């Protein structure tokens, strides 16, 4: 499973300044997140999937 | 690919003031004395020859 996502440079220094937040850190603290909701998600679907 | 129209503007920064006074030009122009009644005397002296 993978993932992917795209910031643009000016909108780093805006979310940093303004708000005060790293736009960087947030789409990793975002893309690693969902991935491992998905699985966990994945594993609970099999369950009722294999359920007789 | 979250550009910087997703993030939206708090509150624009002050830069500068801007004030209008013109260069008031009153101490120099005249001659002033500070009274100490509603009403001013000046004494106007002069030098007379035989013809007044």
């Amino acid at each position: 499973r993978q993932l992917k996502a795209a910031y643009s440079i000016e909108l780093a220094q805006d979310l940093r300044a303004v708000h005060g937040m790293d736009a960087d850190a947030e789409l990793s603290g975002i893309l690693a997140t969902e991935i491992m909701l998905e699985i966990n998600r994945e594993v609970v679907d099999w369950i009722n999937y294999s359920a007789q | 690919s979250t550009t910087t129209n997703s993030n939206s503007i708090g509150r624009p920064n002050l830069v500068a003031l801007t004030r209008a006074t013109t260069k008031l030009i009153y101490s120099d122009i005249v001659a002033t004395q500070r009274t100490n009644q509603p009403v001013a005397a000046f004494y106007g002296i002069k030098y007379l020859n035989p013809d007044n």
